[PDB]
């Protein structure tokens, strides 16, 4: 019903996006599409 | 025929302006 | 008393499932070398 | 209203305002003709588009001979 | 009072004045037709259908009269160039005159129906209220449409009792009005087959008669009557506008792409004929053929009809115009006088070179000469200092075969460049720019103007369709929504089915 | 330049030297201005759609509102009930103050960025 | 035969006059350059 | 009001929701990853790999130039890589 | 080929694990 | 006479009929099962 | 109470996401158009149709990915999967540009679906259908730019490709080739879009700064009840303010909100017409009077002549790479160039 | 003549501004 | 400048015709009340 | 253009004849 506090779910989904987005930006400087 | 090019506008406005005057006056007479 | 499988359920997973699949494919892509 | 000779002749043609067949009437038969006409426009379109290519049908000015 | 944008709604419940208005509209449209033709007759030059056809002269309705068989003037000329003909009463002038007489007669009938609006015919015999049985009217009018459509195809287009229609060869060299026989096979759907136009009007005419008979005898189902508000004349306006914009999109496309009913001698070439080098292929085909059988270069090219060469020239490409470049194409590049001949370029090493032709997208294009393999061998440079390929360096010359400069060769670089700047437009013509005081800038043809107007009107009539369709289906709330709409009806959950009060929870 | 074509000259030169189309602050500006036009049309259509019937068909519905009347002239719940169903319920405002603040904020902020 | 019952007065308030005149004059200002060309 | 579906806020804080989805979400992520790492995505969709845009001593685009032979043209280019 | 099961297997097991964890409540 | 593109035409015509008919079969079934109360 | 009415019942049930009869057309088409765009931009190249990379898989980012248009050699082929070009081969379909027509066509029918949805929901809820009417402007823009414009040109190739940078190139193309900024129909579109955004911001700001004090807190949002009868801000004070600041002000809330519908809807309709002309190359490219003078008078210069030089640079410098099927070879010496640059 | 035309229109717009502001229909309350 | 000579009549009628129309409607509105 | 102008004015006058006769203010015996 409400076992997992909502703020927790939001914090953890939060870094979830930060991680995937930061991966995509590291990828702009490495490998395909880096110009190198 | 090598006529005057401002002839067209002079004729057109000569008709248009006074005629619109009269139309304006007639229509507002009718609606009172 | 809530139903689990609804129209709503279907609309969500119709977007959510392939979104995560695509996220995985795109993350893999960051490691491709030329 | 004013009666005229031509009016009295045409009269029955404008006399059934509001009359309907009951229920769905010929709606299923209409739907069939609609379906046939869609397919038929499809063909006509795809012929013009060169997406449907047919034997002896050359979609070019060179079909004037 | 009524707002200005609603003055014409006073006709919604007045069938007689509705007819009066429709008569006046029809009077005006026919009057226009007659006026437009007279203006075009007074400005048309019939003296050269080869290099000054009607479509170079800004002619708009002349080609539609010609399309269905009106080809001559009481003055003695015909648009095919034949002279001393006697068109009978159905000349361009007589057609124009009939539309003006028709206009005047429609005008008078409009007056009568406007005054005598209150005809018993328009009253519902049971309730005494004005009413129009729109389902039966549809059947009557559809039956009539089908009779006319069938007769048009069975008598006019076949020549059974009528002139036929304009047909031509694939290169628009030899067109004329001929009777056309039906094409009943699948090539009748080929837009470029004139026999299909005949078969269409026969078969569709017969279907229209049958459908018309159905719609006169069979009443509409109650479900459908209710769904489409068939007691409301505005539902007819909504669907009628939709059919009209459908028809408008179709005629714009076939004008732009070309079909048997938009022949190039009445409307001009299409842009696709330039994109695909359609006439240039055919011209080369004939020069090759003339050469294989041993004719000289001068002979092979002199055999090229000027009319065909004039199609292979971008000034007749309808996609070279501009919105506010007004008037006839002649007003731009001029009145074409003669084909100057086919320009052949060669460099100092005798190799033949080919001017890269201007694509329709480009207002301006550089002058680039290639060899048969596509390798650049000469150009006119912009920056001169590091020029590799100048006409001066490469020794480029121009020689003419056929036409007015046949057998002439030019070697002075400025002259040679001058022709190379024209060779990007295709074949080279001599124009009269003085007579019309032509400004030198390409205009579009009637094919272009017609397509633009009709594509635009179509899109706009789609909005009309949406507006009047909405008005029909939402008549009850036109002036506003119910001031007693209760909040339980628009809030979620109260009713199982949205809006249906019988599905309360 | 203070002129119509002068303006376009400025834009073409600016794109060549700054690749402004590829700048995020210009992209936000387009979003502020496209969205501003969007929400202008939305809000105008939703309010116009839920005008309470106060007039006949022969008069402009605009005469259903008198300057300084205290009662609202449209039904905001009917507008919410339409819009929440067009998308889904919680993607619709029923608080007029939040809505009109949204209307102010979106183009203002987008145009700040593009400036 | 009775007079036609479907007739209605027509109206244009002052504000609509000002709105329409602005529309026409600005439209003329915009297209005039193109008419003169 | 409400239309009867279970509220989202109630679902994503529920233990059962996360029991199922801590499997489905990474499983999908991994599946997507594998689609790329195996090279299957290249083959399904026809996308050139970094080594196969050009033949070695070539700088011409293998540009499709025919409408109805276009299928064969692309295959002709791919064969100029084997 | 072989890569297609490799890709599909996480999805299929994801679908199994959800099926088995929800099946009772879906019956109701 | 029966060309490849005419065969493809029927392929697409059939496939689309499958999609519409299946879709409607499904919707009619669900609408029968889960009715509204009046 | 046959099957049709039973189905109507189900489609129209009040649920979290309304379906309707319009849903049958809307939801498949919207999902497929959306899915095609996400699929193409993630996995599909434009190498064979354009000589461009265009997906995440190939190294592109969100700004440079696109579903690009098919090759100019497809003409206006519908490019059906089962059609004569791809012949049911999915892979070839992708390489030949088939996803473009897929997205364009399914998108077109989704837009129809969505506008029918606005009609359906409005009828059931009991409101006037002005939101549907307003949406006619997005539709006109979409069909005129994505469908009508390429249909007038040689092929779909010259339509916009579905991508951020690809749309940027579309903008610049229209400047260099059509001189689109000079087009009075675009200018009316500009005034409508900027006019709308202004109206949007000025109407929201005005309401928020003519609020009545209806609660006690510094957050004024809480002091509104959506069922209250009273206006939540003073039209009277708003009218005074704007009358004294600007000269004129709205006095009728109905006109005001109709005007907000009118301005951007009309603006978009106008630009669509201009694009229809550009389908035919019916451009507002030049002013003849300017050119006659300039040719004869080499000291006569205007911002008009300065912008055509720019257009001529755009054309010559982007044409070879942007229209690869034309095999344009422009040697260095023919490229137009000012001094030094 | 084109200069006269352009300035004539512009000047009609400024005069209209004067009337729209100082000679508007006054807004009256309820 | 060598401008199109019908531009003047085009522009004059373009202004005059619809303006006159509006003025006719406005004045007869005022003589009603 | 001048032919069209002469004929247009002549046409308008013939139209005015029609209205002046058939749509005159009816003289009525007061
Ligand atoms: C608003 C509501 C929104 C509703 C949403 C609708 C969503 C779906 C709409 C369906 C889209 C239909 C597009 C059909 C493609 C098209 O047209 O396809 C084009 C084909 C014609 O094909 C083209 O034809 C051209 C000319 O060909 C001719 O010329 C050549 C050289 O001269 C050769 O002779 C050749 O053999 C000969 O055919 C070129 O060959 C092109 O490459 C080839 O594509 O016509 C055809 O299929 C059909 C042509 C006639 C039908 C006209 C259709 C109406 C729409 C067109 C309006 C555009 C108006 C243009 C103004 C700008
Ligand atoms: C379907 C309609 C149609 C078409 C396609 C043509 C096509 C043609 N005509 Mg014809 N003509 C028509 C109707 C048509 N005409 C009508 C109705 C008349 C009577 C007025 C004429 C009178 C006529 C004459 C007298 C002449 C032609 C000529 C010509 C040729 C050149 C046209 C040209 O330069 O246009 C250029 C057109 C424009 C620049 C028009 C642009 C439209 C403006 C900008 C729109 C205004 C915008 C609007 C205010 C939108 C804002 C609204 C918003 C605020 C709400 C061409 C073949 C000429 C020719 O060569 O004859 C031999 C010629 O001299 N026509
Ligand atoms: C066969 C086509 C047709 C017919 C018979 C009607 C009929 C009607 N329309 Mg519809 N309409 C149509 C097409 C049509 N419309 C199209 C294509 C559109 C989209 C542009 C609309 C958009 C539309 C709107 C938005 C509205 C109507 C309204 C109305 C009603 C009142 C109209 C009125 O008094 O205008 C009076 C108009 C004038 C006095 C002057 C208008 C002048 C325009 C700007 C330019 C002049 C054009 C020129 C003279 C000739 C036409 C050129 C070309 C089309 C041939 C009436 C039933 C009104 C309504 O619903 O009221 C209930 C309304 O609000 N119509
Ligand atoms: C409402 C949903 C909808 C709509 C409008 C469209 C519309 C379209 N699709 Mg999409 N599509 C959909 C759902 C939809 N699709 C779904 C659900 C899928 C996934 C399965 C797809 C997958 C898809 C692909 C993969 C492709 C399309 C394509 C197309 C286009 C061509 C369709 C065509 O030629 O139809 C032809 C068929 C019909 C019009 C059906 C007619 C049915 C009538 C009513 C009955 C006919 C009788 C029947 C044949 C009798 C059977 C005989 C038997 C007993 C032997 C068109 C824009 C193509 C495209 O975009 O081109 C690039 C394409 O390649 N669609
Ligand atoms: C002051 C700057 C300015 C302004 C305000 C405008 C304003 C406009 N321009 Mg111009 N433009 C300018 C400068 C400017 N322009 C310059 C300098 C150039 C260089 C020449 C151009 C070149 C240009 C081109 C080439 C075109 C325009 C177009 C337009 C119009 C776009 C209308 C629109 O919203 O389409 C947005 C698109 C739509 C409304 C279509 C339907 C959208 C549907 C509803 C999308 C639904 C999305 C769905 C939910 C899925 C989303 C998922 C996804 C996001 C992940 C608008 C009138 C276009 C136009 O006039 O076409 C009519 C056009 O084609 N402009
Ligand atoms: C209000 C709107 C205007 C009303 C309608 C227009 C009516 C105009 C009628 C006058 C026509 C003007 C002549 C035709 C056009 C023409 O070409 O003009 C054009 C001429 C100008 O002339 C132009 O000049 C050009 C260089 O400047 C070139 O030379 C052109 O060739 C030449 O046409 O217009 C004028 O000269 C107008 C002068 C007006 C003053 C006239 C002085 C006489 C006044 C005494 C009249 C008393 C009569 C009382 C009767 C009781
Ligand atoms: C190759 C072809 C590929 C494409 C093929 C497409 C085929 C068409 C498939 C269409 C499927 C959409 C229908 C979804 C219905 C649903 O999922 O069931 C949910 C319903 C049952 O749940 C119920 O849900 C109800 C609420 S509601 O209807 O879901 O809103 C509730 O009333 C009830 O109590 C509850 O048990
Ligand atoms: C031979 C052919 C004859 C052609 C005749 C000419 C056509 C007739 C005239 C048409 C012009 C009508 C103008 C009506 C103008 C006018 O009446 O507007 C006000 C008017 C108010 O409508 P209401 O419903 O309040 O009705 C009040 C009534 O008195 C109206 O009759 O709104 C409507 O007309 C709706 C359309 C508004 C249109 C909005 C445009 C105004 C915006 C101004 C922006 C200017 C641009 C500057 C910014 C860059
Ligand atoms: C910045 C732009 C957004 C404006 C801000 C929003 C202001 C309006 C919010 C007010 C409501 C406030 C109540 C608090 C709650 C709140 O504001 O909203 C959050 C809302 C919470 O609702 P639940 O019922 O889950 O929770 C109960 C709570 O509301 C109690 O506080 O959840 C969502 O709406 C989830 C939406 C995700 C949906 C996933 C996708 C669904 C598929 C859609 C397919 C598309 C539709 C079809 C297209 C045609
Ligand atoms: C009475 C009578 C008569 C007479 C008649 C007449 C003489 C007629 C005429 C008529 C006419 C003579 C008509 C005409 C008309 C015209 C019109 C109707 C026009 C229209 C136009 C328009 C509408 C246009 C528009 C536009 C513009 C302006 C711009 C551009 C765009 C557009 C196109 C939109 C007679 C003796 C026979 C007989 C007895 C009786
Ligand atoms: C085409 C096709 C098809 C279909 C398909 C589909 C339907 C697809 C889908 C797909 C999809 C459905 C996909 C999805 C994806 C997604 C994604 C990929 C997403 C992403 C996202 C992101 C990345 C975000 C993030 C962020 C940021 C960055 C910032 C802010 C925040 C946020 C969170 C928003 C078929 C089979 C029929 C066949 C034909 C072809
Ligand atoms: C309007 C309803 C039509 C919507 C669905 C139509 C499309 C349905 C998907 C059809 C895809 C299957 C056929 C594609 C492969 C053709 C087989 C082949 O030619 O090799
Ligand atoms: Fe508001």
């Amino acid at each position: 019903g409400g076992r997992i506090p909502l703020w927790i779910v939001a914090t953890v989904a939060g870094m979830g996006v930060i991680v995937i987005v930061g991966l995509f930006f590291y990828g702009a400087y490495a490998g395909l599409g880096s110009s190198l | 025929m090598e006529v005057n090019q401002l002839g067209l506008i002079a004729t057109a406005l000569f008709v248009l302006v006074p005629s619109v005057f009269l139309i304006i006056l007639y229509v507002q007479t009718e609606s009172q | 008393s809530y139903p689990i499988f609804t129209v709503r359920w279907v609309a969500v997973h119709t977007l959510a499932v392939p979104t995560i699949f695509f996220l995985g494919a795109i993350a893999a892509m960051q490691f491709i070398q030329r | 209203a004013r009666r005229t000779w031509l009016g009295d002749i045409l009269r029955p043609l404008n006399s059934e305002y509001g009359k309907v067949a009951p229920g769905w009437g010929t709606t299923p038969l209409m739907a069939v003709f609609m379906g046939l006409f869609l397919v038929f426009l499809l063909i006509i379109l795809e012929i013009y588009n060169s997406t449907l290519i047919l034997d002896g049908v050359n979609v070019s000015w060179k079909a004037l001979g | 009072g009524l707002p200005w944008y609603r003055v014409h709604t006073v006709l919604i419940n007045d069938p007689g004045r509705l007819i009066a208005a429709h008569l006046m509209h029809t009077a005006l449209v026919a009057g226009w037709a007659g006026s437009m033709a007279l203006y075009e007759l007074a400005t048309f030059d019939p003296s050269d259908p080869v290099l000054n056809p009607m479509w170079r002269q800004g002619m708009f309705v002349l080609p539609f009269m010609a399309r269905l068989g009106v080809t001559g003037s009481w003055s003695g000329w015909s648009i095919t160039g034949e002279t001393g003909i006697d068109p009978g009463f159905w000349s361009f002038e007589g057609v124009a005159l009939a539309h003006i007489v028709l206009s005047g007669l429609l005008f008078l009938a409009a007056c009568w129906h406007w005054v005598y609006w209150d005809l018993e015919l328009f009253r519902d015999p049971r309730t005494g209220e004005p009413a129009l049985d729109l389902p039966k009217m549809f059947g009557i009018h559809l039956f009539l449409a089908g009779l006319l459509c069938f007769g048009f195809g069975a008598f006019h287009l076949t020549g059974l009792f009528g002139p036929g229609m304009w047909v031509s060869d694939p290169y628009g060299l030899t067109g004329s009005v001929q009777p056309v026989a039906p094409e009943w096979g699948p090539d009748g759907f080929n837009p470029y087959n004139p026999g299909g136009v005949v078969a269409h009007h026969i078969a569709a005419g017969i279907v229209g008669i049958i459908a018309g008979l159905f719609h006169i005898l069979v009443r509409p189902p109650q479900r459908l009557y209710k769904a489409l508000r068939m007691g409301n004349i505005e539902t007819v306006l909504s669907s009628s506008i939709a059919a009209v914009f459908f028809a408008a999109f179709v005629v714009a496309g076939t004008m732009w792409y070309g079909s048997a009913t938009t022949p190039i001698e009445l409307f001009g070439p299409t842009r696709y004929q330039w994109d695909s080098s359609y006439f240039q292929q055919e011209i080369n085909r004939r020069v090759q053929a003339s050469l294989a059988s041993g004719a000289t270069l001068e002979e092979a090219w002199s055999a090229i009809p000027e009319k065909l060469a004039f199609y292979d020239y971008i000034g007749n490409n309808p996609a070279k115009g501009g919105l506010f470049r007004t008037g006839p194409m002649n007003k731009g590049d001029g009145i074409a006088q003669a084909w100057k001949g086919h320009a052949v370029f060669r460099n100092k090493e005798g190799e033949e070179l080919f001017v890269r032709r201007m694509p329709a997208f480009f207002e301006s294009f550089p002058v680039i000469l290639t060899d048969k393999n596509g390798v650049v061998k000469a150009d006119i440079p912009f920056r001169r200092a590091e020029s590799k390929y100048s006409f001066e360096q490469q020794g480029v010359t121009v020689s003419f075969y056929g036409g007015e400069l046949n057998g002439q060769t030019f070697t002075d670089p400025p002259t040679v460049k001058s022709y190379a700047r024209k060779a990007i437009f295709g074949e080279i013509f001599e124009f009269d720019t003085e007579t019309l005081n032509s400004d030198g800038i390409f205009r579009t043809s009637p094919r272009g103007w017609f397509t633009f107007a009709h594509a635009v009107f179509a899109l706009l009539f789609f909005f009309g369709h949406i507006w009047h369709g909405a008005r029909t289906l939402f008549r009850d709330v036109f002036s506003g929504i119910d001031p007693e709409l209760s909040p339980e009806q628009v809030e979620w959950g109260f009713y199982q089915k949205v809006g249906d009060v019988t599905t309360r929870r | 330049p203070l002129g119509i074509s002068g303006t376009f000259n400025f834009m073409i030169v600016f794109q060549a030297e700054h690749n402004i189309l590829m700048h995020p602050f210009h992209q936000l500006g387009v979003a502020g201005v496209f969205g501003g036009a969007l929400f202008c049309a939305m809000h105008g259509s939703l309010v116009t759609s839920s005008l309470i019937r106060e007039t006949t068909e022969t008069e402009s519905a605009n005469y259903g509102y008198k300057f300084g009347q205290e009662e609202e002239t449209y039904n905001i719940v009917a507008a919410h009930g339409y819009f929440g169903r067009l998308i889904f319920q919680y993607a619709s405002f029923n608080n007029s103050r939040s809505l009109h603040f949204f209307l102010a904020a979106w183009p203002v902020v987008g145009v700040w960025f593009t400036a | 035969m009775e007079p036609n019952p479907n007739r209605q007065p027509v109206e244009l308030n002052r504000t609509s006059l000002y709105l329409g005149l602005l529309l026409i004059l600005v439209l003329a200002l915009l297209f005039s350059s193109y008419f003169f060309n | 009001g409400t239309t009867g579906e279970r509220p989202f806020s109630d679902i994503i804080t529920s233990v059962r929701y996360w029991v199922i989805h801590s499997i489905t979400i990474p499983a999908l992520f991994i599946a997507g990853w594998l689609f790329v790492s195996t090279g299957l995505a290249y083959d399904v969709f026809g996308t050139p790999r970094p080594d196969s845009y050009y033949a070695q001593e070539q700088r011409s685009i293998p540009l499709v130039t025919d409408r109805f032979e276009a299928k064969q043209q692309v295959e002709t280019f791919l064969e100029q890589l084997k | 080929d072989w890569r297609v099961l490799v890709v599909l297997l996480p999805v299929l097991l994801a679908a199994g694990w959800a099926v088995r964890n929800i099946l009772p409540y879906a019956v109701k | 006479t029966i060309t490849p593109s005419l065969k493809g035409f029927f392929i697409g015509l059939l496939s689309g009929a499958v999609v519409l008919g299946l879709t409607f079969a499904v919707l009619i079934a669900i609408s029968q099962i889960d009715k509204v109360q009046r | 109470r046959g099957w049709f009415d039973i189905l109507d019942d189900w489609l129209k049930r009040d649920r979290f996401v309304f379906v309707g009869w319009s849903g049958i057309l809307l939801f498949p088409c919207a999902y497929l158009a959306l899915g095609g765009w996400l699929t193409g931009t993630t996995f599909v190249t434009s190498w064979y149709t354009h000589g461009l990379a265009s997906s995440y898989l190939e190294g592109c980012n969100f700004l440079t990915v696109a579903v690009s248009t098919p090759a100019n050699s497809m003409g206006h082929s519908l490019l059906l999967l089962w059609g004569p070009e791809a012949q049911g081969d999915f892979t070839r379909w992708c390489q030949l540009g088939g996803l473009w027509t897929f997205i364009a066509l399914h998108g077109a029918f989704g837009l129809i679906g969505f506008m029918l949805r606005q009609f359906e929901i409005a009828r059931l809820v009991g409101v006037r259908p002005y939101n549907a009417i307003a949406f006619s402007a997005p539709i006109a823009v979409f069909v005129s730019v994505f469908l009508i414009y390429p249909l007038g040109q040689s092929s779909w190739f010259f339509a916009p490709s579905f991508g951020v940078a690809a749309i940027f190139r579309f903008l610049l193309f229209f400047q260099g080739f059509h001189n689109w900024t000079l087009n009075p129909f675009h200018m009316m579109g500009v005034a409508g879009v900027l006019g709308g955004a202004l109206l949007c911001a000025i109407h929201g700001a005005t309401v928020e700064n003519t609020l009545f004090q209806d609660g006690e807190g510094a957050s004024t949002f809480r002091a509104f009840n959506p069922t209250q009868a009273e206006e939540t801000y003073s039209m009277v004070t708003a009218n005074r303010f704007w009358s004294q600041i600007f000269g004129i002000a709205f006095s009728n809330k109905r006109w005001l909100h109709f005007f907000m519908l009118f301005v951007p809807v009309t603006g978009l309709w106008m630009s669509a017409i201009g694009v229809v002309g550009l389908a035919l190359n019916l451009r507002s490219y030049d002013f003849i009077s300017q050119e006659i003078r300039a040719a004869e008078d080499p000291e006569f210069e205007t911002f008009y002549t300065k912008n055509l030089l720019l257009n001529e640079g755009i054309r010559a410098w982007m044409a070879p790479q942007d229209q690869p099927h034309e095999n344009f070879v422009f040697p260095e010496e023919v490229l137009p160039r000012g001094n030094a640059l | 003549m084109e200069t006269i035309t352009y300035v004539f229109i512009f000047a009609c717009i400024i005069a209209l501004f004067f009337f729209a502001i100082f000679f508007r229909e006054p807004p009256r309350i309820t």
